[PDB]
RNA sequence: UGUCGGCUCGUCGCAUCCUGGGGCUGAAGAAGGUCCCAAGGGUUGGGCUGUUCGCCCAUUAAAGCGGCACGCGAGCUGGGUUCAGAACGUCGUGAGACAGUUCGGUCUCUAUCCGCCACGGGCGCAGGAGGCUUGAGGGGGGCUCUUCCUAGUACGAGAGGACCGGAAGGGACGCACCUCUGGUUUCCCAGCUGUCCCUCCAGGGGCAUAAGCUGGGUAGCCAUGUGCGGAAGGGAUAACCGCUGAAAGCAUCUAAGCGGGAAGCCCGCCCCAAGAUGAGGCCUCCCACGGCAGCCGGUAAGGACCCGGGAAGACGACCCGGUGGAUGGGCCGGGGGUGUAAGCGCCGCGAGGCGUUGAGCCGACCGGUCCCAAUCGUCCGAGGUCU
RNA sequence: UAGCGAAAUUCCUUGUCGGGUAAGUUCCGACCUGCACGAAAAGCGUAACGACCGGAGCGCUGUCUCGGCGAGGGACCCGG
């Protein structure tokens, strides 16, 4: 290895075009069928402690 | 799977005891020689006043190998030593006897005089 | 030019005339026709085949209408056999007879990102004598200032497997109509349970 | 390639992984419900279910086998006298795993809970 | 579908059942059909079975014997139509399933390490008494 | 602009080493000699020496010659040579000197651009969709030997020995595969040592490696193992050989015209491929929704998100499944590996042995079973431009 | 001069002969036409010693034919 190195400073255009795929995707949330609170699917509701229509965890 | 540098026990009464492969006579570039293959070999150890001497470059035919030899009948066969028998340019055995068993593949490859001289063909 | 869809089931060997002959067992039939490609309507001759029955709940309305147009139950796989036209409406293993020579097409086993030595059987490097961190690397890939680039199609590292592979001229060892089984002599691409197509051989 | 290789490695060598499964089996068989990461959770099930079924068998051979992994004689006595009987008619599935809502702050680890069935 | 059932089903016609059971360590005489020229005879192979592979119909076993001062090993398929018969000539007791080590032992040490299985010998004599 | 040689990786030229097709021969045959066409494929292993080269050994159809910064050190090597040490021969009064010989002597983790191998995201292909496809254009592949029958015939004094046609068997190479053969198999089983511990006996666990050591070993991934490929055939030709035939009453393969003729070219075979913006074709599905070729909003066919997963996989993509369900985990059966568990009885003073017992344990493989876990759901998504 | 010599020196040079090897520009033993050894910048030998530098053999090996599988720490994905 002979220490590869950038040949030219990247133009703002090129670095931002490279970053064109960096946008976050927003979370995935559904309403809990008990307290109607938005929560991730297939998780136990952290606002009421219910999942599959029963208590599992003290909230 | 005999290749160059492999040591073979001679199983006849030619006076040789150990030969060393130096070429497989089987096309321009064979990698391995199994039962029934003719090879060129340098004699490395011999008893005194034999038919051949150490340093003689002779042709031999392999009769049993330490690798197993697969057969169409689904079976295989394997021996405890890689052994050969010295021969002349007419496929005849140069010695008068052979020692130990030889493999049956030889009969397919036209070595009837070695098969007859065998104590047991397996 | 006859063909049929099927699924590779597994490998074994049988005994025919004091000879152990290796076989691949393929579950071919039965396969009904769902469309026929004609020169006047489509431009060429072919026969669209269906394989494996499917739960109708899992079939969507366009495919459902397609099946229904032929009066054919829902099916999991639809694959075409070109330059074919059976007289019936259902292809079974009966089309193949013992001794017939066939080509089988399957999806090879995927080896993922593959090194140059597994992909292209490269020699790699020395495992000693100073060889510094290149016991599996490909070595040089070009010349110098001339031509000053790399050839197209240069053998390199990358994905390998899960590609279409056709093995040709495999003898039909046996056929079992009762079980829709097809016993071929040799190796057939892909894992047990992969989709394979069995066609008549193209080599005289 | 990984074709048809069962079980995880969990970025641990052999003895570390074994001791991980053991310590989690102990903590679970004690508290009845533990909070772990989702992969360790999905892996605990085989260990714990096998031990519980072994305890269901009940003889001395099963007690010694389970004691190989558990070591704690009191915990094994509790497993045979209290935990085993309440699974006499249940065939398998003695454990369950449910995913938790919020991740972990330090590293973003997605958590889950593993508990013994009623 | 059951792919294993299909494999077993294809194998079913060739499965052989008239062959007596044995274990690694028993001394066996296998009467094998052999083509030579221009006939077909039966050559016997008598030796200690050193290994038994198990894959349903693809089970193969290996037999070792000293033949004129040369160690010979033969591998046979249990359901091969070339094995005419198999004859148990001695029951040995091994603490192991694979008997590779007898490739490095003298005959005396071999006799010492693979002594007679008096139990299965008594069981062989216990049968063999037809009515 | 790192200078020899090597290794890896190739690609090109043809003044062709071999394989193919020819003419002439001081070509009887077999075998050679010479020139013509041909770059499709192929062109071995080893001894010497840093060597390239060359010589040699054993083979071969053959062991071709060259270009690519005497191809290739941000790919490796560093033996040669070309820093500092030391010595020999020789030169110089000497400091030192020769490339003359000799021993030794730091080769730099991170690839921005082009390029190359793989792989996604976006948009477009005028309505939006689920499938199935054509193949423009590409790549791959392209090799060869032995024996036998013809026939010991044609030919030759004899040795020796065919064309043409017809079988069988190899070497290397390529693609796939795991039935067999053979490996691995990181905890699947058993044995063994030392020490510490649970619990004293028994029985067990930790550590001696990131398996403590040994004897084995499934599925998988694998070659040494197995299957299969090179073609067949068609078309146009190269050298070359003709038919018919003038110019030129003869003659001429040519000026008109027509045949025969290469491992070479075009198709044929396998693979990629409609970003082929020239954005193809076919089957089927949805539909004229409201407000103001455009915009906003709810839908349809459908699709994505999430979840259980997968011989699929770096991620993402692909493919399967989501309680209307066998996707994973558990459990049961079978396969399979290990090879007679603990306990008790019996024998022995004892180490141990026997019986219970092919026992006990037991990952991946082929199955069964709702026991557990894929609960509950949400967001996108056509109103079809103009002649 | 003694002694030594194709040598840690020999250009021609892989000198020639012999030994070892199937094959040996290296190695060992010889000859002497010493380009250009030679006797305290010592000459020729020397038991023992050497992480020095040559040559050959036995053993044993993934150095190799020729590669394959497995383990772990990175590399790959997410959070800081
Ligand atoms: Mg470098
Ligand atoms: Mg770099
Ligand atoms: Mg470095
Ligand atoms: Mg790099
Ligand atoms: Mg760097
Ligand atoms: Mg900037
Ligand atoms: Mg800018
Ligand atoms: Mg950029
Ligand atoms: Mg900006
Ligand atoms: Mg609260
Ligand atoms: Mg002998
Ligand atoms: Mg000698
Ligand atoms: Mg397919
Ligand atoms: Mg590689
Ligand atoms: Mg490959
Ligand atoms: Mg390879
Ligand atoms: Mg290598
Ligand atoms: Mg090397
Ligand atoms: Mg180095
Ligand atoms: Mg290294
Ligand atoms: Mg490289
Ligand atoms: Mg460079
Ligand atoms: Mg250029
Ligand atoms: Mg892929
Ligand atoms: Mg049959
Ligand atoms: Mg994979
Ligand atoms: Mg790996
Ligand atoms: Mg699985
Ligand atoms: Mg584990
Ligand atoms: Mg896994
Ligand atoms: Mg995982
Ligand atoms: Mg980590
Ligand atoms: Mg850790
Ligand atoms: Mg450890
Ligand atoms: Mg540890
Ligand atoms: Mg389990
Ligand atoms: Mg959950
Ligand atoms: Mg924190
Ligand atoms: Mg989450
Ligand atoms: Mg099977
Ligand atoms: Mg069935
Ligand atoms: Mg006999
Ligand atoms: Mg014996
Ligand atoms: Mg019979
Ligand atoms: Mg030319
Ligand atoms: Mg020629
Ligand atoms: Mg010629
Ligand atoms: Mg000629
Ligand atoms: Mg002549
Ligand atoms: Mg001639
Ligand atoms: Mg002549
Ligand atoms: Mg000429
Ligand atoms: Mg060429
Ligand atoms: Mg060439
Ligand atoms: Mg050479
Ligand atoms: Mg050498
Ligand atoms: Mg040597
Ligand atoms: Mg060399
Ligand atoms: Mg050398
Ligand atoms: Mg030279
Ligand atoms: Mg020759
Ligand atoms: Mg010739
Ligand atoms: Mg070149
Ligand atoms: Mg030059
Ligand atoms: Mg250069
Ligand atoms: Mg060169
Ligand atoms: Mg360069
Ligand atoms: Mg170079
Ligand atoms: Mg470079
Ligand atoms: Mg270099
Ligand atoms: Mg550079
Ligand atoms: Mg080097
Ligand atoms: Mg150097
Ligand atoms: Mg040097
Ligand atoms: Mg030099
Ligand atoms: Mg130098
Ligand atoms: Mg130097
Ligand atoms: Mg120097
Ligand atoms: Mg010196
Ligand atoms: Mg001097
Ligand atoms: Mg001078
Ligand atoms: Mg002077
Ligand atoms: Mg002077
Ligand atoms: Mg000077
Ligand atoms: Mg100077
Ligand atoms: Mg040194
Ligand atoms: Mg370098
Ligand atoms: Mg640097
Ligand atoms: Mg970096
Ligand atoms: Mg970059
Ligand atoms: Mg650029
Ligand atoms: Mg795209
Ligand atoms: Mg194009
Ligand atoms: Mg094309
Ligand atoms: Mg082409
Ligand atoms: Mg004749
Ligand atoms: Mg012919
Ligand atoms: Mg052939
Ligand atoms: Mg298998
Ligand atoms: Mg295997
Ligand atoms: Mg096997
Ligand atoms: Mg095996
Ligand atoms: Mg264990
Ligand atoms: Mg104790
Ligand atoms: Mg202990
Ligand atoms: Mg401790
Ligand atoms: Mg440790
Ligand atoms: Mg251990
Ligand atoms: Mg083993
Ligand atoms: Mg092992
Ligand atoms: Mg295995
Ligand atoms: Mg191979
Ligand atoms: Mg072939
Ligand atoms: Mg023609
Ligand atoms: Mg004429
Ligand atoms: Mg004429
Ligand atoms: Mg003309
Ligand atoms: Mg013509
Ligand atoms: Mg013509
Ligand atoms: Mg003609
Ligand atoms: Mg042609
Ligand atoms: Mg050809
Ligand atoms: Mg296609
Ligand atoms: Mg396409
Ligand atoms: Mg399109
Ligand atoms: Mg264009
Ligand atoms: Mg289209
Ligand atoms: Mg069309
Ligand atoms: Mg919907
Ligand atoms: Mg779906
Ligand atoms: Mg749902
Ligand atoms: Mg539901
Ligand atoms: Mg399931
Ligand atoms: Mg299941
Ligand atoms: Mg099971
Ligand atoms: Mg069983
Ligand atoms: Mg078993
Ligand atoms: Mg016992
Ligand atoms: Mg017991
Ligand atoms: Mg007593
Ligand atoms: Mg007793
Ligand atoms: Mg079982
Ligand atoms: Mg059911
Ligand atoms: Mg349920
Ligand atoms: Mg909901
Ligand atoms: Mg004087
Ligand atoms: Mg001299
Ligand atoms: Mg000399
Ligand atoms: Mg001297
Ligand atoms: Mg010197
Ligand atoms: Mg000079
Ligand atoms: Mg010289
Ligand atoms: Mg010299
Ligand atoms: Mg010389
Ligand atoms: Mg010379
Ligand atoms: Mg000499
Ligand atoms: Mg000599
Ligand atoms: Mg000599
Ligand atoms: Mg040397
Ligand atoms: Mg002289
Ligand atoms: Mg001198
Ligand atoms: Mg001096
Ligand atoms: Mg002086
Ligand atoms: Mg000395
Ligand atoms: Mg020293
Ligand atoms: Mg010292
Ligand atoms: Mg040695
Ligand atoms: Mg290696
Ligand atoms: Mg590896
Ligand atoms: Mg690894
Ligand atoms: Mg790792
Ligand atoms: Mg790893
Ligand atoms: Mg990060
Ligand atoms: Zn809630």
């Amino acid at each position: 290895a002979k220490h590869p190195v950038p040949k030219k400073k990247t133009s703002k255009a090129r670095r931002d075009a490279r970053r064109s795929h960096h946008a976050l995707t927003p979370p995935i949330l559904v309403p809990c069928p008990e307290c109607k609170a938005m929560k991730p699917p297939h998780t136990v509701c952290p606002e009421c402690g219910y999942y599959a229509g029963r208590k599992v965890l003290e909230v | 799977m005999i290749q160059p540098q492999t040591y073979l026990e001679v199983a006849d009464n030619t006076g040789a005891r150990k030969i060393m492969c130096i070429r497989v006579l089987k096309g321009s570039n064979a990698k391995y020689a199994t039962v029934g293959d003719v090879i060129v070999a340098s004699v490395k150890e011999a008893i005194p006043r034999g038919a051949v001497k150490e340093g003689d470059v002779v042709k031999a035919v392999v009769v049993r190998t330490k690798k197993e030899v697969k057969r169409p009948d689904g079976s295989a066969i394997r021996f405890d030593d890689n052994a050969a028998v010295i021969i002349n340019n007419q496929l005849e055995p140069r010695g008068t006897r052979v020692f130990g068993p030889v493999a049956r593949e030889l009969r397919e490859k036209g070595f009837m005089k070695i098969v007859s001289l065998a104590p047991e063909v397996l | 030019m006859k063909g049929i869809l099927g699924v590779k089931v597994g490998m074994t060997r049988i005994f025919r005339d004091d000879r152990a002959v290796p076989v691949t067992v393929i579950l071919a039939g039965p396969c009904p026709v769902v469309q026929r490609r004609t020169p006047e309507k489509d431009g060429y001759t072919a026969v669209q085949l269906g394989f494996l029955p499917q739960n109708p709940k899992r079939v969507n309305r366009p495919l459902k209408g397609h099946f229904a147009k032929a009066g054919v139950e829902p099916v999991r796989i639809l694959r075409e056999i070109r330059d074919f036209n059976p007289e019936g409406d259902t292809v079974t293993v009966e089309i193949f007879k013992p001794g017939e020579r066939v080509d089988v097409t399957g999806t090879s086993k995927g080896r993922g990102f593959a090194g140059v030595m597994k992909r292209w059987n490269f020699a790699g490097g020395p495992d000693s004598h100073g060889a510094h961190k290149i016991h599996r690397h490909p070595g040089s890939i070009g010349n110098r200032k001339t031509p000053g680039r790399v050839y197209k199609g240069k053998k390199m590292a990358g994905h390998y497997g899960a590609e279409r592979v056709t093995v040709m001229n495999l003898e039909v060892v046996d056929v079992i109509p009762e079980e829709n089984l097809l016993l071929v002599k040799g190796a057939v691409p892909g894992p047990n349970g992969g989709l394979v197509i069995v066609r008549e051989t193209k080599k005289a | 390639m990984r074709h048809l290789k069962s079980g995880r490695k969990l970025n641990r060598h052999s003895s570390h992984r074994l001791a991980l499964y053991r310590n989690q089996a102990k903590s679970l068989l004690t508290h009845g419900r533990i909070t772990t990461t989702v992969p360790k959770a999905k892996e605990l099930r085989g260990f714990v279910d096998h031990l519980i079924h072994l305890a269901k068998r009940g003889d001395l051979h099963a007690r010694r086998l389970v004691l190989r992994d558990l070591q704690d004689v009191k915990l094994v006595r509790k497993l045979f006298d209290e935990i085993a009987p309440r699974y006499r008619d249940r065939q398998g599935g003695y454990t369950r795993v449910l995913k938790l809502a919020e991740r972990r702050r330090g590293d973003g680890a997605p958590l889950a809970l593993v508990e013994l069935v009623e | 579908m059951n792919r294993g059932a299909l494999i077993k089903l294809v194998e079913s016609r060739y499965v052989r059942t008239d062959l007596p059971e044995f274990r690694p360590g028993d001394t066996v005489r296998v009467s094998y059909k052999v083509k030579e020229g221009n006939r077909t005879r039966i050559q016997d192979f008598e030796g200690i079975v050193i290994r038994i592979r198990r894959n349903g119909f693809n089970t193969t076993f290996t037999v070792r014997k000293v033949s004129y001062g040369v160690g010979v090993e033969r591998i046979f398929p249990l359901h091969s139509p070339l094995i005419q018969k198999i004859d148990i000539v001695q029951r040995g007791r091994a603490r192991r399933a694979k008997l590779y080590f007898i490739r490095n032992l003298s005959d005396r040490e071999i006799r010492r390490k693979l002594r007679a299985d008096r139990k299965r010998i008594d069981k062989d004599r216990a049968a063999e008494r037809a009515a």
